[PDB]
């Protein structure tokens, strides 16, 4: 008999969404659910509903949707499987979840060049002697030396054309001067990894870049950690090391 | 009308908008194409931070103009 | 979605009670803003209450709400601007299953026993870590001087 | 077990693998089904660059998971 009881779990591996056998309450929306109306995660055996799992994937900017369960004692560390995430989202919402993980990995890497074609999602990795990149999405020859697409003209001509095009672009010079002023005055900084311009609103003295998940020490104006991420004290500001704060004004940068 | 929005390092977006579109709507369109929530967005055009409530015509934002996106991250 | 859960949360909060969170000023106009009164139990905060304002986001409960202290307190985890660094409601530790009463009791536990490892005032954290006596005395004086009054 | 490999062009391949299969083995299957040499291949799962030597079970890559293929151009 037990050879068939243990056999019923290979059966659950067939379908993606393992539904609930007995009725259970969803601990996020408090809605009574019948067998077949609730979804049970596989890596933690927690039961939720239709929408609440869909909302957790939406309002999550991490490439790994964590299980949304916590009670009086412990906090669940289970993850949602892609088979469960795909079977919960629409093809449009699922493709956005896949593009989030690609964006995080692209900006985390210091050798990622994106296509300069507007709205294009094509990118690649480069070495140090590569000079061209034929984008596989729009078939446009991205030049890597001057870091822009210039077809039917050489680099010397594109540089000349860019100068003439920018010599009388007052709006471009204005927003450039604003950025330069914002960095000098310490109102904003470029994220030390993905180089995006970020500004700290309220809080203490540390921020996590929502583009590449790099932790930034606001006071020292640089990476909080080394190349190893959170915990790595081989680089960064090395705050609280031997009790010394990273800067006399720092109060909390993790 | 079409405008350009420079977000991530090297990525350029194109948004379909109208001069009557408010700054909140433009930030929402960026979210649909980038997932960045509007509360973490601040837009800069020609050296001025676009304030919520105003429209693109209020800042004389015409066609094929390029906006710049900076991220306002909340500390902890 | 946020209005549906927050409605049901206040129903049970007023059904049982907390004995440590009184004056539950919840205007039904804007359900995304609550006002409450924390009443600590252990010293150096047992001689006064604290007015707090909790703001719930539009994406609640999929995004964390945040609490600001109206009554200023001499606490290493609470700056003089009213902010409190609570790990339960941080943008990275937040979990949609976290209930409002759990947040309230976690903040009350943080007030009852501060934790100088994630402080907002580094000097007060160092004082709490080293000289517990002088920190407790200063906190009692601050609670008597600028703190509220405990509702019975 | 079967997994998916999405290339930025939009094309999705299905590979029959096992949790003990190394990343080098998966890149070899990609070469056998696409002609892309493994040294010019980079696989990404859940925002992490898959390193050679490790296995799919090391990255918790289960069946019907979607990896992403990006090109590493040699100078
Ligand atoms: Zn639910
Ligand atoms: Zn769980
Ligand atoms: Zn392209
Ligand atoms: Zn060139
Ligand atoms: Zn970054
Ligand atoms: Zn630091
Ligand atoms: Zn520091």
């Amino acid at each position: 008999q037990q050879e068939g009881n243990y056999l019923q779990h290979v059966q659950l591996d067939q379908r993606s969404l393992v539904l609930n056998t007995e009725p259970a309450e969803c601990p996020v929306c408090y809605s009574v659910l019948a067998p077949g109306e609730a979804v049970v995660l596989r890596e933690c055996l927690h039961t939720f509903c239709r929408e609440c799992l869909q909302g957790t994937i939406r309002n999550s900017q991490e490439a790994e949707v964590s299980c949304p369960f916590i009670d009086n004692t412990y906090s669940c560390s289970g993850k949602l499987l892609e088979r469960e995430i795909k079977a919960l989202l629409t093809p449009e919402d699922y493709q956005r979840f896949l593009d989030l993980g690609i964006s995080i990995a692209e900006n985390r890497s210091a050798f990622s060049y994106h296509c300069k074609t507007p709205d294009c999602k094509g990118w690649c990795f480069f070495e140090d002697d590569v000079n061209e990149f034929t984008c596989p999405v729009c078939f446009h020859v991205n030049c890597l030396l001057c870091k822009a697409i210039h077809e039917q003209m050489n680099c010397k001509e594109y540089q000349e054309d860019l100068a003439l095009r920018a010599q009388n672009d007052v709006a471009a010079r204005q927003t450039t001067e604003m950025l330069k002023v914002m960095l000098q005055q310490g109102e904003a900084m470029r994220c030390p990894q993905c180089q995006i311009v970020v500004q700290k609103k309220d809080g203490a003295d540390w921020i996590r870049c929502t583009v590449c998940h790099t932790e930034i020490c606001w006071v020292t104006k640089g990476p909080r950690w080394g190349p190893g991420g959170p915990g790595d004290t081989s680089g960064g500001c090395r705050c609280r090391v031997n009790g010394i704060p990273c800067h006399p004004s720092c109060q909390n940068c993790h | 009308m079409q405008i350009f929005v420079k977000t991530l390092t090297g990525k350029t977006i194109t948004l379909e908008v109208e001069p009557s579109d408010t700054i909140e709507n433009v930030k929402a369109k960026i979210q649909d194409k980038e997932g960045i929530p509007p509360d973490q967005q601040r837009l800069i055009f020609a050296g001025k931070q676009l304030e919520d409530g105003r429209t693109l015509s209020d800042y004389n934002i015409q066609k094929e103009s390029t906006l710049h996106l900076v991220l306002r991250l909340r500390g902890g | 979605a946020a209005s549906r859960r927050l409605m049901k949360e206040l129903e049970e909060i007023r059904k049982c009670g907390m004995k440590n969170f009184r004056n539950i000023q919840v205007d039904e106009a804007n359900l995304l803003t609550w006002q409450g009164l924390i009443v600590p139990d252990n010293p150096p905060y047992d001689k006064g209450a604290f007015r707090i304002e909790i703001n719930f986001p539009a994406e609640y409960p999929f995004k964390p709400p945040k609490i600001t202290f109206k009554t200023k307190i001499y606490h290493p985890n609470i700056d003089e601007k009213g902010q409190v660094k609570l790990p339960v409601i941080s943008a990275e530790n937040w979990k949609p299953a976290t209930k409002t009463d759990q947040v309230i009791q976690s903040l009350i536990a943080l007030v009852n026993d501060p934790q100088p490892e994630h402080p907002l005032r580094a000097d007060l954290a160092e004082e709490y870590s080293k000289d517990r006596k002088k920190f407790c005395k200063n906190a009692e004086e601050f609670t008597k001087k600028y703190g509220e009054k405990r509702p019975v």
